[PDB]
Parts: C-alpha cells; structure tokens; sequence
C-alpha cells in the first residue's frame, strides 16, 4: 500500500532476482504457490509493498521479467518458483545481446521496451500509491546494462517523481573472461550517475573473493556468488517489507543516505557469511557488529579504511537485546569516529527486526555510502582505458550505430564520479 | 517570603509568593508562497523532462 | 582507547598534558571539532559547555569548570566577596577593595568613604589599581581609570610586606590548586614564590620593578641574583623562615593559604559542580598571595588558566593526569598533592 | 467555560496526543465509549472538562481533537484502537504518502494539497465552540510532516483566527531514537517559520526523556509507549489548570502572561518529579521539599541544561498530590539559600503557586508508580538556550557543505530560506545571551 514495482534484465538480472523472490517469499510465508502457510502477521502487515493480493487470498510478486533471449526465463518459469509469477509479466525477445550494450540500450533493446512498459504500465496502474520501482541486473553484459538502463531512462520519463532503485552488479575479471565488459560498465554507470537515486554495488570482484578466501570455496559457482546477493538483498530490503521505523520506505531511506545526488551507489555488508551447509553457533551482538564492518565482509570490493563513511544504515535481525546493539553500534562510531565525516552529525542509523533470516539466529546487514566506493570505479575505468586508448572492440558498438564520443563522455563522467568522491573524502 | 493571592476552592489552591521585587503574513501573501514553490518544482520536473526528450 | 580534543594551543600546561596521555598508549587525540571525545580541554573564551553531556556512549570531561571566571575575574572576586555571607565584608584575608568604572554597579562614592577617613586618621594611605600604577593621591587614579576604558579594582596596597633578607625584597606566593569532578580540593605541594630583585622603596612608587613580582615586569627590567628566574621554592623559603624568623612555613603562611582555598572554593561549590550533570569538569587555578610582616596571609588574586614554573611542569602535569582524569577513565594494570577537606562540628 | 482544541500533527504529535487522551480520560473517570457516569448535566455542560471535550444527547464526551498524518499507518491504530469510539472519523485526517523527513515537502510540496481540509475540520470544530480560546499543538522538530506541515498550519490558523492563543509540545530531536540525519535542518526551519505565531511552547527534549526512562523508571532501552506515557503525565500536569477547577492558569492567555514576558523567549522549561519505577518493590513516598528541590535538579528536566548558568524571568510550580501551601513556602524558603537562582532585574524573584488535591492518576500497567504527591515546575530560563545551540552547530555543520539540501530544493523550497531561517536562530541565540548574561 506503498507499492513496489521490481523489474528483473538479463541473464544476471533474472537470477539473482529469482533467487531474491525466492528468499522473501519464504521470510513472508509464501509458497510456490501463492498461498500463505505462515505463523504470524509480521508477515502480512506489510506484504502490499512487494506482493499483490489475488482472488482465493493469493499473493503475486509485483515483478516484472525481462530478457532478450528466452534461456534464463525457461529456467525460471520451470524452476522451483517459477509459478508464482504473473505469466503475462514475461516479456522477452529471441535475439539475444551477445554482451553489447549498445544492442541492449540502442538496437534489439529498443525493438522490446515498449511491450516491458505496457506491463510496467498495468502494474503501476493498480497500486494504491506507488512509491517507485527496483531493478535487478548486471552492468558487464548487454540486456541487463544497456537495456535495463533504457528502461530506467524511460521510466523516469513516465514517472520522474518516484524513486528508483537498483541492485546492479559490477563486473570483475575474476568472475568473467569477456574481454568487453569494462565498456559496457562504463556506459551503464554513467546512465546510474543521471538516473537512480539508490544503487546497491554488488562486485562480482568481492562476492568471488569472499567465495574463496573466507568461505574456502575453491570453485566458487555463481549458486554461490547468488546467496551472498540474496542475503544482502533480503538485508537491505528488510526495513521496507516488516514494521518499522527507519527506512521503512524507497524515499525515507534516500534522503537518509544521499547528501548529494550524484552520490547515491551503496557498499553493502553481511554478517555472518555462510555458504549453502549449516551454521550452528548463534553469532553475539558483538561479533554482528564488527564483522558487518569488517572489509571482508563487503560485497564491494573497497577498503573503506581508504575513505570516508558519509552515511551508514545498519539492520539487524533476530531475538536480541537492543540495549546491547545500541551499546555496540556506538563503540563502532567512537572507536573510529574518524573514518566518519565529521560534517554530518550521527551520520549512523539502526534498524532492528524481530524476524531473522532462514537458517540464522542472527544477523545483520551493513549499507554504507563511503567514498572509497571510488576504488571500484577506478578499477573499471583503468580497465576501460586500457582498450579505449587504442579503440579495441570499438566495432561491436560502431556498428549498432555509436560514435566515439560516447564513450569519451562515459568515461568522462565517471571519473568526475570518483573526483567528487575524493572532494568530500578529503572535506 | 510575602504571600499572596490566596484562592481556595474544593480542587485545590493557588497563590504567590515573593522573595525580592524588581530592580504577520496574509492568506494571499501565504496562497503566493505555495504557489512559488510548485512553480519552480514544475519547471526542475520540465527540463528534465526535456532532457529525456534529447 | 579514551579520545581527547585540544582548543587551546597555546596552554603551557595542557600540551604538556596532552603529551603525557598520548605516551600511555591508551589515549587517542582527535581534531579539535571531532566531537567523540572522552576529554576536551577546551579553550579559554566562550568554551562551548552548552554542547557537553550530550554524546551518547561517551563519559565526557573538560578541564574548566563554567562559573569558574567569577573567581578568577577581579571585579567578579571583589563583588563575590563582599556579597556571599560566608565570605562576607569582614572577611580578615582579602585587601578592603572597590568596583569603579570609566563614565564613557560602580561604587565610586564608597570608595572615597574610606579614603578621607586615611586621609582623616593621616595614617597610611597607599592604593593600587587593577597597565596598572600605585599612587597616595586618589584622582591622580581616577582620572586614570577613566582614561584606560575597562571597568577596574582599586585594592589597598599593603605598604607593610614581609621582605627577604638578604636584600629588602618582596615577593608574591603562588600555589596551583587542582579541584576535581567530584570537589576534591587539592593542593600541590610545590609552591613558589616571585620575587623582586631591586630593594622594596616605600618613598617611590613609579619605579615598578621593585613593587610588582610578575615573571615578566621583573625580566624586562638585577633578575637571577638571589636565585634563578627570581623563583624562590619551599624548601628554601622553608629554610629561610626558620634560620631568619625561628617559624616554619606550614605553621606562619601554610594554614592560612590552606584555610583562603578552601574558603574560596567552598564558596562557589553550588554554582560550579558538575556532581548531578550530564558533563564533568575539574579545572587548575592559580592562587596568588602577599605576606605581610606581621606573616599575615593576604589573597592577591586567582587565575583561571594558570602556568606553571618551568621546574614543576613534569611533576604537576603528571599529578593531574593522575587524579583528574585517569580517576574518570581509569587504565590497566607519594602524592604530590594534599587535600584539602575540613569539617569542624559546631 | 471557554474552549481549547488539540491538534495532533505527524507520527509523534499523533502518538503523544493518543497518550494525552488516554490519561485525560482516567483523570476525568470517561470511558473508552465516552460515557462519563460521573456527569449529570446530560448531553452538555461549561464544566472545566468542557474546555477540552464535547458532548452528544447520547451522553458522550468526545475530544476537541484533530489527528493529522501525511501516511495512515499511525492514524489507523488510533481508528481501531480502545479509544476508536472516542472520536468521530471527521477528527482523523490521513494521506497516502509522507512527507519523507522533509520540512520542504511537508510544508510545500504535501502541505499545498491537505491545508484547506484540515482547516475545515478544524472549523467543524471551533462553531461547536461558544468561546474558543484556542490551540494546542503537539508536533515534532525533526519529521517532515511534523515539522513542514505544522508550521503551515500554524501561519493560517494565525490568519483564520487571529485573535486566538496557539501553545506548541514539541519534540526536540535526539540520536538515541531520531529516524533521520536531516532533523536538525527540519527543526530550524520549522522553528524560524513557527516562531511568530506561537503564543508559547513546551520543548521536550526525547534525550531527556530517555535517559530519565532509564536511570528512574530501569527500561533497558525505551519505547516511544515508555517515552510518551512519561510525555503525557508532564502535558496533564500542564494542562490541568484549564481542565479543573482552580485560579491560576485558567486560561491559555495567562500561559503567555505569567510565562512569557518576551514574545520570541517563549519556551519555558518543564522540570518533572517524582518519577518512580512502578516495579520497584519498596519505594519511600516523598516529602514536598524533596520534590520541589529535585524542581532543580538538570536530570529531571525535559530539556537538558543548567539553570544555574543565565536568569530566570518566571516560575510556575504545579503539585498534584497531597501538598499545602505552608509546606511549600518551607520548600522554598530552604531552597533559595542552597540553590543558584538568578532573575532578571526588571522582574519579581517568586513562584507561582498551583495545587490540586487529587493525586496523579496512572495507567494501570505503566511503568510509573503512583505516588502521594507530584510536581512540575515551568520555568523560563535562559539556560534552555543551550539546545539551540546545539541544534544550530549541527546545522551549521551540514549546511557548509550543503549536504542534503538538494531534497529541499527538490521541493521548491528555494536555497536561501535556510540562511534566512539560520539568521532568526542566529538573533534568538543572541536574545537570550542578552537577557541572561552581564559582563
Ligand atoms: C567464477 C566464474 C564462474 C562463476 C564459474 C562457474 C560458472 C557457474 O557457476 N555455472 C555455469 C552456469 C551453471 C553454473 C554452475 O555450474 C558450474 C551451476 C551448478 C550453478 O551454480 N547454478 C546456479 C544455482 C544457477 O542458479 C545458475 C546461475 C547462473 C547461471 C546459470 C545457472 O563454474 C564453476 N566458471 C565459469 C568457472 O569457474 C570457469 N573458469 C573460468 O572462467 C576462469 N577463467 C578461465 C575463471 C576463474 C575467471 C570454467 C572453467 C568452469
Ligand atoms: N517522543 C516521541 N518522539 C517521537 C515519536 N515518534 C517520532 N518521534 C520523534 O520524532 C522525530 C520523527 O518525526 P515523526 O513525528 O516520526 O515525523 P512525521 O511528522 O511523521 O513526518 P514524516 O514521516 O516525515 O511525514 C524523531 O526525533 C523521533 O524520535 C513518539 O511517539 N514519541
Ligand atoms: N593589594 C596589594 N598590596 C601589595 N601588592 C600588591 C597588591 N595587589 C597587587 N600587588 C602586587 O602586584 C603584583 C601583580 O598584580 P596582579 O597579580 O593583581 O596582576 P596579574 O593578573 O597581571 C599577575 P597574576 O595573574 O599572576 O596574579 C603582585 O605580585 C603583587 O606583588
Ligand atoms: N553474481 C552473478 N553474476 C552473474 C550471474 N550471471 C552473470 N553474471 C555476471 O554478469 C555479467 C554478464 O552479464 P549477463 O547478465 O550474463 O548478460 P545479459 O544477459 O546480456 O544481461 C558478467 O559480469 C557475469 O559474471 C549470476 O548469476 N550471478
Ligand atoms: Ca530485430
Ligand atoms: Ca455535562
Ligand atoms: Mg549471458
Ligand atoms: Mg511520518
């Protein structure tokens, strides 16, 4: 009854988006089915935000499906979940993108986006009061970047006064070896600089690292990258689907965490990190805070010792005792004011949820907007410029109708991106 | 010290006691003011709008 | 780790307390506007005690005490002597003094009350004022303060001094008192005394290195002939009044310093203690003191933001780290100071 | 009899108001339904309790209240709480969505669309009034409805009812429960475009109030139930002098008067005592002195700062309880030779003196004890002062850098209307320093 429209791209997009409906469908109680089968009214009280109520008291995600070829929707539709969602809400094309941004944003993209805002449309249409929309999707390939920073542009077109919101996934050469993702990141932030007012910065880059290092997973699969993304996304999404009184909307929580507009992209954190095998010591207060702080427990691949927190919002599920967060919460702060600008004032807010993740006791989930967050723009674009500089691959984009210019101007405003990041690093 | 203004009633009582003595914006201008406001919010919401446009 | 802020750079005794803290490894120093500190030690103007107590998860503590100034301002020490009962106007240890103001409250009139009963008893007649000048002559004041444009003392100046032999000199005391969060009065058992180097002249009263025994006034004009900086120290003024008058110091001068703390502060203790509030202070002062001949403790004077004597540094800082600060914070894992307390049943 | 009405504005304003009632209730023995069996003019009256509800033939005491939240959430468990038959839907007003922590959208943005009807139900209720006196509004600092929406409110209640009081409960912002880094922003801005039209205002400090939850009442970590159970034992005991018989404060013209002598050095400082766990086992009932001395202790204020440091230009002292005057005049012959207690020079040093007999009434399950006899002073010292000091550093702080102002702007409010708001701060700071300070 303040509505969510959550809008899935691309191979990326699609998974992590499943798995994301997965995850809460069963926090809410809600089976593959659509019925409900839970055991307390937390779950319902504010199921509106995310689910649509359907005759036979049935619950429908509010989610819309898009890709540009059909592989990954199949898998979905015939997957576990699968029947929960809207069939008409499939929108997907036969081509595919071959990790072009510019067919994604400019070409084949262009020929589908029409009939994914017909259905974006209807969704809208029947919500009390929609408060904005989410989408899930990759930067590195082309229909969850190029096409799903179209639809973002053309959304803001039909509905510019509500918030929009991205978990977008940046690419790292640990997790892929096509040569042209650095491209089509590139061209994909700069539409994010313009056009979101929240992004969540999930790195393949940490989420392949934290596989391999902490979890000691030699072969990390994406089923592994994916539930490191779906505990985050069930994280941060908590105060806007239970009760509460902190960032319990889109607009509250932006306005929370963005002193300035261009500023807006997210390091996220989880405490504890598992794999998909059992946790069986309950994590104490303690211990959540100083690991949902800790480096290595980003899903950004940034130091945040390098910068500066600017804001921070800190969520933490379970049975425990509040006195006991409040105390920790402000020994992390005192400790280390000095990573915290000085400039904003109890610049740290904390949220706590009765209702813990499936399989925890405990948790607790980190979303900081740091300035060391440049790292990881820097990264990209020392990864651009080392095939820009000799307009290598520049052809696959030629082609679909791009000039140069384009990516000079991409380029450009991300390294003003990172400048300003170092401005108020250094205030 | 000095007590006074002694009132006694069935509620209660009330006095004083003394230690030490001494030693418009109109409806239009407001209806304007609103009105200011969304104007300048319609025409941020405008160049955007014909930023997205371009 | 504890966390501390400085604002006031240039404090002799407080950056050598910074010093100190920093050296046990368990204290952390902040930029100044950082405001997750444990500890300020603030500056000397329009300390922001307002903002204090207001931290959550931080114990906090300044080394001022709000109120304080009312001491250590000599209009306010004046006023605040002769209006508070327990000080009172009969008051045996502070010079009879006035409030007078330039007529660009004043108790002008009142001041000449006394002084043609002086001039009505011919006996002496000598006052000081507060830039700062002695003179018999009353308007030759006056028509002084009027032409400097503060508000300013006149005190009775005491033309009868105890003076050190060899050379007929004069000296002030100085003591540092350290008071505490919880009210502790305490004295360092260092003191010492400022001395003049030039012979005391009671016929001549312009030539000022002989009656003011200021470190500085004495300097910038036969300094380090009896002893280095013109400091004499307890030990050999101990020395001194024994050989020279048969007393000791404890028992001539040291009571009554004892007694003129206490006294003073006492006084003050419900407009300043931090004993119920949100933030705690404590504060060093200075306390200055005459003797006269007749070994008669007189106040001179209390400040606010004392320094202290090159000699002593290493020891009071130390002594202040001790028990004004590390009693508040404490650490893991022979006092310089006595106490004063005093409680006579009556 | 003449008569007051409530407005509740946003979240807090909401949750407090709910609080206030319930207790007003207890006092006057009403019932959830309104029934009051104690009442025998039926279906009217000028009562003292008159001033703040109504009646129908039915025999139902309704609230002289008005509820207004931008989103229904709050409102909604008002509607449907043990009180839902207190009051009839016109007096709960929502909308659909917030003001988001945002004085600008509140004020301009949702304020523009909602103003004209809530003024209309506010003058549904002021024709039910044969003289109203007028209002008393309960709103936060630091959220956006109540802050952006309140202070519109307030510059045309000033010009529909020009000659009418308006007193202000506001919530002053603290870290240990505020929802947004942006509330000291909101509060100055709403202070600066409030400060005209308030007659006089009751800040509560929710740090205050929080740590005396702690320390007296031994809540682990308190809820905004604990908080505003505490809030509405200190409104009432406010209150009480309009809602029964008595001679002083009688009306909200005397708050002003024997409060306020300089119009914008409207904010009087609430000191509360006694406040006692209702789980402690053993409690020893304390005496007259004892409670009018803790009157100046900083720990039992809404606000924390310290009396001792500037000057005092009234005092009020309102028991309730078992009190006499002599035993006051005792209390406060003992207190004025410990205690630093400074007035103006242009002004009486002495108290007001209010007391009803009837002891405080508690909500059965609270967590405060009941107890023989209670206090709360109002006094205007310049001292409160200090909170504006700290609410403008913060200000000052963010605003240098501009952090966050692009929601402002975003709304329409234009860039300039913070340093303007910041320059009334910054001469309010400076009245105070005046009145209250020599050398
Ligand atoms: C780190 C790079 C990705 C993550 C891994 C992973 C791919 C994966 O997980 N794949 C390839 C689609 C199928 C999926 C897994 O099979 C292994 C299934 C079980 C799974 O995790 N399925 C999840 C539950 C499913 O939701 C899913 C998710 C995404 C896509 C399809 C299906 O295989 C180990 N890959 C390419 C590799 O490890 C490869 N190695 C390389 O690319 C190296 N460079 C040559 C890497 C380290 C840069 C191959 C030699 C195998
Ligand atoms: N004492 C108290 N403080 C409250 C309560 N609710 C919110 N607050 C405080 O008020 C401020 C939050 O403002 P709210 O009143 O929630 O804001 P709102 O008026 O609902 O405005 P929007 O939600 O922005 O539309 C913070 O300082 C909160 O701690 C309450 O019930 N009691
Ligand atoms: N009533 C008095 N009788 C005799 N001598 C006096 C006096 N008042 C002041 N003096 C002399 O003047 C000297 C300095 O005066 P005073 O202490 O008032 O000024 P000051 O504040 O600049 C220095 P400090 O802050 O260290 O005390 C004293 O050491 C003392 O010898
Ligand atoms: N974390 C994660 N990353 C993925 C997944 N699938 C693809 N990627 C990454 O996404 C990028 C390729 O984008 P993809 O979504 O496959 O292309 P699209 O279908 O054209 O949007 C590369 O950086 C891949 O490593 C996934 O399931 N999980
Ligand atoms: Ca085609
Ligand atoms: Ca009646
Ligand atoms: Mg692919
Ligand atoms: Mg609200």
């Amino acid at each position: 009854m303040r509505e969510i429209v959550h809008i899935q791209a691309g191979q990326c997009g699609n998974q992590i988006g499943a798995k994301f409906w997965e995850v809460i469908s069963d926090e809410h109680g809600i089976d593959p089915t659509g019925s409900y089968h839970g055991d307390s009214d937390l779950q319902l009280e504010r199921i509106n935000v995310y689910y649509n109520e359907a005759a036979g008291n049935k619950y429908v995600p509010r989610a819309i499906l898009v890709d540009l070829e059909p592989g990954t929707m199949d898998s979905v539709r015939s997957g576990p979940f699968g029947q929960i969602f809207r069939p008409d809400n499939f929108v997907f094309g036969q081509s595919g993108a071959g990790n072009n941004w510019a067919k994604g944003h400019y070409t084949e993209g262009a020929e589908l986006v029409d009939s994914v805002l017909d259905v974006v449309r209807k969704e809208s249409e029947s919500c009390d009061c929609l408060q904005g929309f989410q989408l899930t999707h990759s930067l590195g390939g082309g229909t969850g970047s190029g096409m799903g920073t179209l639809l973002i542009s053309k959304i803001r077109e039909e509905y510019p006064d509500r918030i929009m919101n991205t978990f977008s996934v940046v690419p790292s050469p640990k997790v892929s070896d096509t040569v042209v993702e650095p491209y089509n990141a590139t061209l994909s932030v700069h539409q994010l600089v313009e056009n979101t007012d929240e992004t969540y910065c999930i790195d393949n880059e940490a989420l392949y690292d934290i596989c391999f290092r902490t979890l000691k997973l030699t072969t990390p699969t994406y089923g592994d990258l994916n539930h490191l993304v779906s505990a985050t996304m069930s994280g941060v999404t908590t105060c806007l689907r239970f009760p509460g009184q902190l960032n319990a909307d889109l607009r509250k929580l932006a306005v929370n965490m963005v002193p300035f507009p261009r500023l807006h992209f997210f390091m996220p954190g989880f405490a504890p990190l598992t794999s998909r095998s059992q946790q069986y010591r309950a994590l104490t207060v303690p211990e959540l805070t100083q690991q949902m702080f800790d480096a290595k427990n980003m899903m950004a691949a940034c130091d945040p010792r390098h910068g500066r927190y600017l804001t921070v919002a800190a969520v933490f599920r379970g049975r425990m005792s509040m006195k006991e967060v409040d105390e920790q919460m402000l020994n992390v702060q005192n400790k280390n004011s000095s990573y915290f600008v000085e400039w904003i004032p109890n610049n740290v807010k904390t949220a706590v949820c009765d209702i813990p993740p499936r399989g925890l006791k405990m948790s607790a989930t980190f979303i900081g907007n740091s300035t060391a967050i440049q790292e990881l723009f820097k990264r990209i674009s020392e990864q651009f410029t080392a095939m820009f500089r000799r307009k290598a691959f520049l052809h696959w984009y030629t082609g679909e109708g791009m000039d140069e210019m384009e990516f000079t101007e991409a380029e450009s405003n991300m390294n003003d991106l990172v400048s300003e990041y170092q401005q108020y690093q250094d205030a | 010290m000095e007590v006074i203004e002694l009132n006694k009633c069935t509620s209660g009582q009330s006095f004083e006691v003394i230690l030490k003595p001494p030693s418009d914006p109109s409806l239009e201008e407001i209806q304007k003011k609103l009105e200011a406001a969304e104007e300048r919010r319609k025409y941020q919401e405008a160049e955007l709008l014909k930023h997205l446009a371009e | 780790m504890y966390t501390f802020v400085v604002r006031d750079e240039n404090s002799s005794v407080y950056a050598e307390v910074s010093r100190l803290l920093l050296a046990t490894g368990q204290w952390k120093r902040l930029r100044k506007d950082n405001p997750r500190f444990n500890l300020m030690l603030g500056e000397r103007n329009r300390l922001p005690f307002g903002r204090l107590g207001h931290e959550p998860g931080l114990v906090q503590l300044v080394n001022y005490y709000r109120g304080a100034d009312k001491l250590c301002r000599k209009a306010s020490l004046v006023k605040l002597i002769k209006t508070s009962p327990e000080l009172s106007e009969s008051c045996t240890w502070f010079p009879e003094s006035y409030v007078i103001y330039p007529t660009n409250t004043d108790e002008r009139e009142v001041f000449l009350a006394a002084y043609n009963r002086r001039r009505e008893g011919r006996e002496g007649n000598v006052w000081i004022a507060k830039g700062i000048l002695i003179s018999s002559e009353a308007s030759e004041l006056l028509d002084f303060i009027d032409e400097q444009g503060q508000v300013h003392v006149i005190q009775k100046y005491l033309e009868k001094p105890l003076l050190l032999e060899p050379g007929h000199r004069k000296f002030d005391i100085r003591s540092w008192v350290l008071v505490d969060h919880l009210y502790n009065i305490y004295l360092y058992r260092e003191g010492v005394l400022r001395t003049s180097s030039e012979p005391y002249n009671s016929a001549n009263f312009q030539d000022k290195t002989c009656h003011l025994t200021n470190h500085c006034i004495q300097k910038e004009y036969n300094y380090g002939r009896y002893e280095e900086g013109n400091e004499m120290f307890f030990e050999e003024f101990n020395q001194y009044l024994m050989d020279a008058l048969n007393t000791t110091l404890e028992n001539s001068i040291l009571l009554q310093i004892k007694h003129i703390i206490r006294s003073c502060l006492m006084c003050i203790e419900p407009a300043i203690s931090t004993k119920h509030l949100h933030y705690q202070s404590f504060q060093l002062f200075g306390f200055d003191f005459m003797v006269d001949e007749e070994l008669k403790v007189w106040l001179i004077e209390v400040n606010g933001a004392p320094a202290c004597a090159q000699k002593l540094y290493a020891e009071l800082c130390q002594g202040i780290v001790d028990v004004a600060i590390s009693s508040v914070f404490p650490l893991a894992d022979t006092s310089i100071f006595i106490k004063l307390h005093h409680h006579h049943h009556h | 009899m003449r008569e007051c009405i409530s407005i509740h504005v946003g979240q807090a304003g909401v949750q407090i108001g709910n609080a206030c009632w319930e207790l007003y209730c207890l006092e006057h023995g009403i019932q959830p339904d309104g029934q009051m069996p104690s009442d025998k003019t039926i279906g009217g009256g000028d009562d003292s309790f008159n001033t703040f509800f109504s009646e129908t033939g039915a025999g139902k005491h309704v609230p002289r209240a008005v509820f207004v939240d931008l989103e229904p959430t709050v409102i909604d468990e008002v509607r449907t709480g043990t009180y839902r038959q207190l009051f009839h839907p016109e007096q709960l007003i929502t909308g659909k969505e917030d003001a988001a922590n945002n004085y600008a959208r509140g004020h301009y943005t949702i304020g523009k669309e909602i103003i004209d009807l809530v003024l209309d139900r506010i003058r549904k209720l002021a024709d039910q009034c044969t003289g109203l006196q007028g209002f008393l509004v309960f709103h936060s600092f630091g959220g956006g409805t109540g802050s952006g929406f309140t202070s519109l409110l307030m510059e045309r209640l000033s010009v529909d009812y020009g000659k009418k009081s308006k007193l202000e409960f506001s919530i002053y912002p603290a870290p240990q429960v505020s929802t947004a880094v942006v509330e000291p922003y909101n509060s100055i801005l709403t202070t600066h475009t409030t400060l005209e039209h308030s007659d006089c205002a009751f800040m509560v400090d929710n740090e205050a109030i929080y740590d005396i939850c702690r320390r007296n009442l031994d809540i682990e970590r308190p809820t905004y139930t604990n908080l505003n159970r505490l809030i509405s034992q200190i409104v009432s005991s406010i209150t009480a002098s309009l809602r029964f018989d008595g001679a002083l404060n009688v009306d909200l013209t005397e708050f002003q008067t024997n409060l306020v002598p300089y119009p914008r050095i409207h904010f009087p400082l609430a000191t509360y005592a006694p406040v006692i766990s209702a789980e402690k086992a053993y409690h020893e009932q304390l005496s007259v002195a004892e409670i009018t001395n803790a009157c100046f202790e900083p720990a039992n204020q809404m606000v924390k700062c310290d009396p001792r440091h500037g000057k005092y230009m009234a005092c009020c002292l309102l028991y309730r309880g078992d009190v006499v005057p002599k035993d006051v005049n005792a209390a406060i012959a003992t207190i004025k030779t410990k205690r630093s207690i400074q007035f103006v020079d242009w002004c009486p040093t002495g108290f007001k003196v209010g007391i009803n007999y009837q002891p405080p009434t508690v909500v059965p399950g609270g967590d405060l004890a009941k107890v023989q006899r209670a206090v709360c002073m109002l006094s205007n010292t310049t001292a409160i002062a200090e909170a504006w000091a700290r609410l403008d550093h913060k200000f000052d702080l963010m605003y240098a850098k501009r952090a966050f102002v692009h929601w402002y702007v975003g709304e329409g409010m234009e860039e300039g209307e913070f340093s303007e708001a910041r320059e009334d701060m910054a001469a309010l700071e400076k009245d105070y320093e005046e009145v209250g300070v020599d050398s």
